[PDB]
């Protein structure tokens, strides 16, 4: 019914502002209130606030009271939630929901909700990888099965992209979630196990790919001597 | 205020079984209870409310059941798009969110395959050192990684990452990261990884000797 | 000059009941049987005066008021009647000299999916007093903990909505009502029927 398109994700550095944007492609919300609910990294969900347009009363809780402001232009059947002062954790997704009550039950329910608008907060600056080797060798082996693959490391912000071979090796290949080092960069590595029996005959290279910072790296990964 | 928790954090089950979820409120909530399920990336969507009214569009293979303080979810034959996350939620007096419980695809156990790199000679010439450890298609996600450097266990210097359960065997592989500075890499000879897992009888070591291949 | 009693019974939109609307009527001539004798209402009961009698009495003022409510909550306009609209929205004197007047509104009234312009107080520490309109949005405080302004557990908003949907059963439909109030000060009356004038 309802259908919630918001806003696309947003890289901030500490003390500043963004403002997240929700719009009823419907034409309109079809409900009391419209809530912005929030999800750090592997956490939960936490309600922010909501806003009741008919009264133009938005109600926050007590986590965000003073740096929150959600409003909604009723004209374009959008509702926007402005976080300012931000700190890094204020890191994560962001969604937007159409509120339902039933009395006399006082807490609402969300039986819509956008895709989610990520905010990453960071003092960290736009920055290229490196692409170091992970080469195969002996204790790099188990059976006839070697691994090998490619660290891409001190980059920002969130995403690279890795392939194998320009697409062509697909099959074995672990790309892990990024890590944040201690130092605000991110770092991640892709791996991928061949046969040993053809780290002579096949050759290995890695594509990353950091679109943030136009950064596009080939690699080559060859064993060890 | 009004606690919900939901057992158990993580619930192995094959596919096309049944699944129960419990979700226990500290107080009565009536039915004014909602499950939500969160697929992998995605918005939250409605599932349940008034504890077992479907909402539209829901299959008939999620139903909920309960009053008062205990609720389950019930789904009926597992498909491989139900292995997400589920949260219940109270609306009686205002809301609270129960904690989760992810539906995990239960396979048989599979140790893992471990591997080590050294750092490479061109992170090396940088002054970092990253010594990786590689834990390929295990099952069950318990696993434990313990680094020894000169048998100096490590403690606070390494990060790990784990992938979500590999689409076609259901499996997790696990990378874990020590970070060294260059000067102190070449102080030592030892760098070692243990690895803990069901699936092993015993622990597994794999190291290396810095400068010896 | 006649009263303009289209202006309120004929208005596009009405007030929530909670914001109940009130118009003063005075200096006109009123012709209660355009009313009476109309069949579009579904309620038609006076107190302390009689209905026949409409068209030949005078009073110094008029006032009309207008609000939405659902079916169950049309009995609630009356004198001496308790419930969430009665303790919370509009409360009638048991004194009460006037009428009311309700009507099915649910064309008007409803939207797909949901009308949520009609408001009613849900939660109120006391009982309106007669003729008390309450339209404050202060966080109502159900525990004994302060709620420091912030909706939460035991914090309520005191205003919800109706949610007017064509397809709810006619006890939870809106209805328009129309509440006269005839005051009779030590004034010159000056709404009178046509044959007292
Ligand atoms: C309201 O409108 C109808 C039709 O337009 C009319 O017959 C009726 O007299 C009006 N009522 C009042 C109170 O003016």
């Amino acid at each position: 019914e309802v259908q919630l398109v918001q806003s696309g994700a947003e890289v901030k550095k500490p003390g500043s502002s963004v403002k997240v944007s929700c719009k009823a492609s419907g034409g309109t919300f079809s409900s009391f209130s419209i809530s912005w609910v929030r999800q750090a990294p592997g956490q939960g969900l936490e309600w922010m606030g909501r806003i009741i347009p008919v009264l133009g009363i938005a109600n926050y809780a007590q986590e965000v009271q003073g740096r929150v402001t959600i409003t909604a232009d009723k004209s374009t059947s959008t509702a926007y939630m402005e976080l300012s002062s931000l700190r890094s954790e204020d890191t994560a997704v962001y969604f937007c929901t159409t509120d339902r009550f039933v009395e006399p039950a006082t807490g609402p329910f969300f039986d819509y909700w956008g895709q989610g608008t990520l905010v990453t907060v960071s003092s960290a600056s736009t920055k290229g990888p490196s692409v170091f080797p992970l080469a195969p060798s002996s204790k790099s082996t188990s059976g006839g099965t070697a691994a090998l693959g490619c660290l891409v490391k001190d980059y920002f912000p969130e995403p690279v992209t890795v392939s194998w071979n320009s697409g062509a090796l697909t099959s074995g290949v672990h790309t892990f979630p990024a890590v944040l080092q201690s130092s605000g960069l991110y770092s991640l590595s892709s791996v991928v196990t061949v046969p040993s029996s053809s780290l002579g005959t096949q050759t290995y290279i890695c594509n990353v790919n950091h679109k943030p910072s136009n950064t596009k790296v080939d690699k080559k990964v060859e064993p060890k001597s | 205020e009004i606690v919900m928790t939901q057992s158990p954090a993580t619930l192995s089950v094959s596919p096309g079984e049944r699944a129960t979820l419990s979700c226990r409120a500290s107080q009565s909530v009536s039915s004014n209870l909602a499950w939500y399920q969160q697929k992998p990336g995605q918005a939250p969507r409605l599932l349940i409310y008034g504890a077992s009214t479907r909402a539209t569009g829901i299959p008939a293979r999620f139903s909920g059941s309960g009053s008062g303080t205990e609720f389950t979810l019930t789904i009926s034959s597992l498909q491989s798009e139900d292995f997400a996350v589920y949260y219940c939620q109270q609306y009686s007096n205002w809301l609270t969110f129960g904690g989760g419980t992810k539906v995990e695809i239960k396979r048989t156990v599979a140790a893992p395959s471990v591997f080590i790199f050294p750092p490479s000679d061109e992170q090396l010439k940088s002054g970092t050192a990253s010594v990786v450890c590689l834990l390929n298609n295990f099952y069950p996600r318990e696993a434990k990684v313990q680094w020894k450097v000169d048998n100096a266990l490590q403690s606070g210097n390494s990060q790990e990452s784990v992938t979500e359960q590999d689409s076609k065997d259901s499996t997790y592989s696990l990378s874990s990261t020590l970070t060294l500075s260059k000067a102190d890499y070449e102080k030592h000879k030892v760098y070692a990884c243990e690895v803990t897992h069901q699936g092993l009888s015993s622990p597994v070591t794999k190291s290396f000797n810095r400068g010896e291949c | 000059n006649l009263c303009p009693f289209g202006e309120v019974f004929n208005a596009t939109r009405f007030a929530s009941v909670y914001a109940w609307n009130r118009k003063r009527i005075s200096n006109c001539v009123a012709d209660y049987s355009v009313l009476y004798n109309s069949a579009s209402f579904s309620t038609f009961k006076c107190y302390g005066v009689s209905p026949t009698k409409l068209n030949d009495l005078c009073f110094t003022n008029v006032y009309a008021d207008s609000f939405v409510i659902r079916g169950d909550e049309v009995r609630q306009i009356a004198p001496g009647q308790t419930g969430k609209i009665a303790d919370y929205n509009y409360k009638l004197p048991d004194d009460f000299t006037g009428c009311v007047i309700a009507w099915n509104s649910n064309n008007l009234d409803s939207k797909v999916g949901g009308n949520y312009n009609y408001l009613y107080r849900l939660f109120r520490k006391s009982n309106l007093k007669p003729f008390e309109r309450d339209i404050s949005t202060e966080i109502y405080q159900a525990g004994s903990t302060p709620c420091n302004g912030v909706e939460g557990f035991n914090c309520y908003f005191p205003l919800q909505s109706y949610g007017f949907q064509p397809t709810n059963g006619v006890g939870y439909q809106p209805y328009r009502v129309v509440v006269l109030s005839f005051e009779l000060l030590h004034a010159p009356a000056t709404v009178c029927g046509p044959k007292k004038s």
